[PDB]
This record gives structure tokens, sequence and C-alpha cells, in this order.
């Protein structure tokens, strides 16, 4: 439906996603 | 001092976990006490490469000139973030021991966090205005109800009226049950179930206007009746934007 806020919340998450994989490698 | 309550449920969800990782990260720091981090990092600055990609286009394709001013900082906070955070696997390479490097660890997830919560409010912020230019242009049409003097005006005004509330009450009810503060989604229902109760009060009431044009009653109830529909709206609109110092 509203697929300009779709784009933005998935981008987000994505970098979400890779800071947690970071930070989830960093302390183990 | 505590960090507020994320705005609306979607970002909370988005930047929660990360917030409370970051949290753990410091705790750790001040506290206790390593693979190639240089990947790892690799990964985010891709992602938020395609993040302030996909922020640009909204940039440049938007209507909005206020978000045209208020989110590109935004962008230059997560690359700046993107940076220490480079530096500080570089730092790791070098020493496994380096504190400074742990400092711009959390630094650099303190800037993207910051900066991804800037971009996520700023176009939550648009998306309200969006909004509020429904309901503005409600109050702009409850006005000319004052108007109408002959049944078919009434007719046009009605089919013209009608679609105005049945979209603002949809948006109403889609922004509410975002909201992360639950007083704000009373007060929102409360108002828009007011006004949806009181639309078929209002037409009725200048149906009966129309036709005895006891005339003197009707205009009043009439009038009233816009006035008060208008009173909710207006309480509608403060309620969207609020971010609480009030």
């Amino acid at each position: 439906r509203d697929d300009r806020r779709e784009r933005i919340v998935a981008e987000c998450n994505a970098v979400r996603q890779a800071l947690q994989d970071l930070l989830s490698e960093y302390m183990g | 001092i505590q960090m507020p309550v994320f705005h609306t449920r979607t970002i909370e969800s988005i930047l929660e976990p990360v917030a409370q990782q970051i949290s753990h990260l410091v705790i750790m720091h001040e506290e206790g006490e390593i693979p190639d981090l240089t990947a790892p990092v690799s990964a985010v600055q891709a992602a938020v490469s395609n993040l302030v990609r996909v922020g640009k286009e909204t940039v440049q394709t938007t209507e909005d000139q206020i978000l045209k001013r208020d989110m590109p900082p935004a962008f230059i906070k997560v690359e700046n973030a993107c940076t220490k955070l480079v530096r500080a696997a570089q730092m790791l390479q070098a020493d496994p021991y380096s504190v400074p490097a742990r400092d711009y660890l959390i630094d650099g997830s303190r800037g993207i966090l910051s900066g991804t919560s800037d971009l996520l409010l700023t176009f939550d912020e648009a998306e309200v205005r969006k909004i509020i230019r429904v309901c503005k242009g409600i109050l702009e049409y409850l006005t000319v109800a004052e108007v109408v003097e002959t049944m078919e005006d009434l007719v046009t005004y009605t089919k013209n009226l009608g679609p105005g509330m049945t979209k603002m009450a949809k948006m109403i009810d889609e922004r509410q049950q975002e909201l992360t503060h639950q007083e704000h989604r009373v007060m929102l229902v409360n108002s828009m179930n007011t006004v949806k109760e009181l639309l078929p009060v209002l037409i009725s009431a200048m149906k009966i206007f129309v036709t005895t044009k006891g005339i003197e009653e009707a205009l009043k109830n009439r009038n009233f009746t816009v006035e008060k529909m208008s009173a909710e709206i207006n309480e509608i609109i403060r309620v969207l934007q609020l971010t609480s110092w009030d």
C-alpha cells in the first residue's frame, strides 16, 4: 500500500540486522 | 538519564534490539573485558549505503519541503558512524586489546542508532502531515456547510464530504494502532468516534434547515454541530503532533 514507507522500513531493518551481527561477533 | 520510549511500534521493533545490545556492550566495557571484524563492518557499510541511497531517492521525489530539509542530515550522521566502525576494525587487527577501538565500536553503534532513529522519525513526521492536511481539509469543508441553502446543494455537499470523512477515519485508525502511548490512542479514538457519530446529526440538521427554509432551531443546531465536530477534529490535530513536553 505505502510502498515508500515499506522500502524505508526494510532498509532500516537491514541496517539493524548488519549492526546486530557485527556486535554479536564482537561480544561472542 | 533515561532514553525515551520510541515513538511508534514500527520504530520500536527496528531500533529497540539495537539499543539493548549497545547497552550490553557498554556494560561489558565499564565492567569486565576477537574475530576479524573487517567483513561484518563492510556488511554494515553496505546496508547503510543502501539506506542512504533509498533516502536520497525519497528526498528527491517528495513534495514535502520539510522532509527535504530534515532528512539529509541523518545521512551524514550514519555515514560518519560507519567511519568509526571502520577505524575500530582496523585498530583491532593491530591490537585486539585496543581501548580506543572499543570506544569507537560503541560510538559508531550509537551513531547508527541515533541516525536511523532520526531518519525514521523525520519520515514519520511527514506521514503525520499527510493526515493533518486531510483533517484540515475537513475543517475547511465544514465551514461551507453554512452555505448549503438548497436540497441539491446538500446532495453535492454530502457527496464531497462523505469520502473525506471515511478517509480520515481510516487514517486515524491506522495511526492510533502504531502509537506507543496509550493515552494518545484513547484521545484519538474517542475524538474520532464522536466525529463519526455527529456526522449523521449534522446531515439531518441541515436537511431540516433546508426544508424548513422553525428555522431558528434548525439553524443553530446545525452550527453547534459544526463547531463541535470542528473542535473534535482540532483536538485530533494536536494529539497527532504530540511529543510530550505538553
